[PDB]
């Protein structure tokens, strides 16, 4: 089910918890501060990028996958509702909130 | 004559130019301000950080 995306994310973003972009991805990455990782799968050809697959095997990162860019630009960040379009590749969230219903479907996924 | 503006310059997709895949591929900055991921630019009799603006040799 997508609220493990619908209610950590938005939920998320009010509370200084996203490091959104790819670089910033990198310094969160040696931060060893990284909880949550929604990857990309939308690409030109998905072999461009490999730093952030393979910098959690050295770090120890829980990993959440998607198959979508626009969608992802949708989830996080910002966008007018000759429109404001932005896309993210790939999101650590650093800090959350205090959730009851959202802590385990981000906490549990560890297949 | 004129005297021209300074315009952004782009390097495309540097991100991947940080690392070589495990392996770093450019040193880095000893810092309390930064670290955890912050390395010095490797110029030709220099070696440059932004934040703390280290030149080393
Ligand atoms: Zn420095």
């Amino acid at each position: 089910v997508n609220t493990a995306l619908q209610e950590v994310l938005k939920t998320a973003l009010i509370h200084d918890g996203l490091a959104r972009g790819i670089r910033e991805a990198a310094k969160a990455l040696d931060k060893r501060q990284a909880h949550l990782c929604v990857l990309a799968s939308n690409c030109d050809e998905p072999m461009y990028v490999k730093l952030v697959e393979a910098l959690c095997a050295e770090h120890q990162i829980n990993l959440i996958k998607v198959d979508d860019n626009k969608k992802l630009g949708e989830w996080v960040g910002l966008c007018k509702i000759p429109r404001k379009v932005v896309g993210c590749s790939c999101v650590v969230v650093k800090d959350y909130g205090k959730e009851s219903q959202a802590k385990d479907v981000i906490e549990e996924y560890f297949k | 004559p004129k005297k021209n503006k300074h315009k952004r310059k782009k390097v495309k997709l540097a991100v991947l130019k940080y690392y070589k895949v495990i392996s770093r591929l450019r040193r880095e900055c000893p810092s309390d301000e930064c670290g955890a991921g912050v390395f010095m630019a490797s110029h030709f009799d220099r070696h440059y950080c932004g934040k703390c603006c280290l030149t080393y040799c």
